[PDB]
């Protein structure tokens, strides 16, 4: 990394946001700079180039400056949909090569909280016939984005779990899944198997049973 | 019109040559006016030039990769490759294709960027997935459950794409044995049981390896 910058921004919806990139003469002092968002999974798209300049389909409220060796990335009018990575590029003189910046993050702030979606599947029988059980838990739309999972077989087994970290969604929340491995016999020897995901100060608890 | 189509996620061993080739649609790669390049990412991190080719013209390259990597165009068909030599596990990334528009020189901007592929290096070697049907049980949740697999990724469709309000595709769980797990699921309208047909469609691309999976109520 050869530029300079924030590496996370947070403000309120409706606000202004300044997202700053400092470099030297070899690169923003005497180049174009150009910004990009990157929303989560997917790649990143060109939101400003010869520094100021905005492409078609760019909002408005996307603005861009240099000052010296520093160039800004301006959003007015904050948006819940802003919420990404965004980047700073442009051309390096001594290198003779494109840089980047390292990347802002920019969360916006006054997320309202939102309870998980619980989704608990049991073994196929397909899967039962390849002398395999597999119990799929998966966990959708919460906010903010930390959950703890468990496992019960009436009471507590912790082997065989794997559970994801927490990733976002292209709505702004959050999704997880925990999987727990058994085998056929193990499926079959207890009344039931239950995921409990616990979120905030609450707990959702979802159960199969064999029978 | 204009499009880049790579050649897909990989896996390449440790010491051997990572090699990414993409395809454009829509223009041609001899036609000045356009640069044609490669951008990296690791997957939680920043983003890396790596070069980029004036057509007609210049190639220009990231001084730091520059000594083991190789840009070239193959204009008869149309395409530009890349070839990174001697990796490591540190080479482990998202590979875009990328294109710009006039000069390259004290812009760089990138206006087009492909979908980026994972390039995964490792001595593992590749292993397809074992697909099972998450079956549905005034809406209702249906699945299916993408086991056992490496490298990532894997993507899935329903219904050779047809269908994609109410999917979510889950990120993969990296098992202790080292192989990957995914799910997706769909929820769709408890009265289209039985009248609509659901089928999940597995592409592991690095294994060449597709699994069409009928998705049928108990
Ligand atoms: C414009 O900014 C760049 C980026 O900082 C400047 O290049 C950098 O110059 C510094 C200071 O001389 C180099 O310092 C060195 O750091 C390396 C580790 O990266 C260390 O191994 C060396 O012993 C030394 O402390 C730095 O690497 C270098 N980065 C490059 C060349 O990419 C550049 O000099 C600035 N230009 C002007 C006109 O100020």
């Amino acid at each position: 990394s050869v530029l300079t910058g924030p590496p996370s921004v947070s403000a309120g919806p409706g606000q202004q946001v300044f997202i700053s990139c400092s470099g030297n003469s070899s690169n923003i002092g005497n180049n174009y700079v150009s910004w990009y968002q990157q929303l989560p999974g997917t790649a990143p798209k060109l939101l400003i180039y010869d520094s100021n300049k905005r492409p078609s389909g760019i909002p408005d409220r996307f603005s861009g400056s240099k000052s010296g060796t520093s160039a800004t990335l301006g959003i007015t009018g904050l948006q819940t949909g802003d919420e990404a990575d965004y980047y700073c590029g442009t051309w390096d003189s001594s290198l003779s090569a494109g840089v980047f910046g390292g990347g802002t993050k920019l969360t916006v702030l006054g997320q309202p909280k939102a309870a998980p979606s619980v989704t608990l599947f049991p073994p196929s029988s397909e899967e039962l016939q390849a002398n395999k059980a597999t119990l799929v838990c998966l966990i959708s739309d919460f906010y903010p984005g930390a959950v703890t999972v468990a496992w019960k077989a009436d009471s507590s087994p912790v082997k065989g779990v794997e559970t994801t970290t927490p990733s976002k969604q292209s709505n702004n929340k959050y999704a997880a899944s925990s999987y727990l491995s058994l085998t056929p016999e193990q499926w079959k020897s207890h009344r039931s198997y239950s995921c409990q995901v616990t979120h905030e100060g609450s707990t959702v608890e979802k159960t199969v049973a064999p029978t | 019109q204009v499009q880049l189509l790579g050649s897909g996620p990989g896996l390449v061993k440790p010491s051997e040559t990572l090699s990414l080739t993409c395809t454009v649609s829509g223009a041609s790669i001899s036609s000045p006016g356009y640069y044609w390049g490669f951008i990296r990412q690791s997957p939680g991190k920043g983003l890396e030039w790596i070069g980029s080719m004036v057509s007609g013209g210049t190639t220009y390259y990231n001084p730091s990769l520059k000594s083991r990597v190789t840009i070239s165009m193959d204009m008869s068909n149309n395409q530009f490759s890349l070839r990174l030599n001697s990796v490591t596990a540190a080479d482990t990334a998202l590979y875009y294709c990328a294109r710009g528009s006039r000069q390259l020189v004290r812009r760089a901007t990138i206006d087009y960027w492909g979908q980026g592929a994972l390039f995964t290096v490792s001595p593992a070697s590749t292993k397809g997935p074992s697909v099972f049907p998450l079956a549905p049980s005034g809406t209702a949740a249906l699945g299916c459950l993408v086991k056992d697999y490496f490298p990532e990724p894997v993507t899935v469709s329903w219904n050779s794409g047809a269908l994609t309000s109410g999917v979510h595709t889950f990120p993969a769980v990296l098992q202790s044995s080292g192989l990957y797990s995914l799910s997706s699921v769909v929820t769709v309208p408890s009265s289209s049981l039985g009248t609509q047909t659901y089928i999940c469609n597995v592409n592991h691309k690095p294994s060449n390896t597709k699994v069409d999976k009928k998705v049928e109520p108990k």
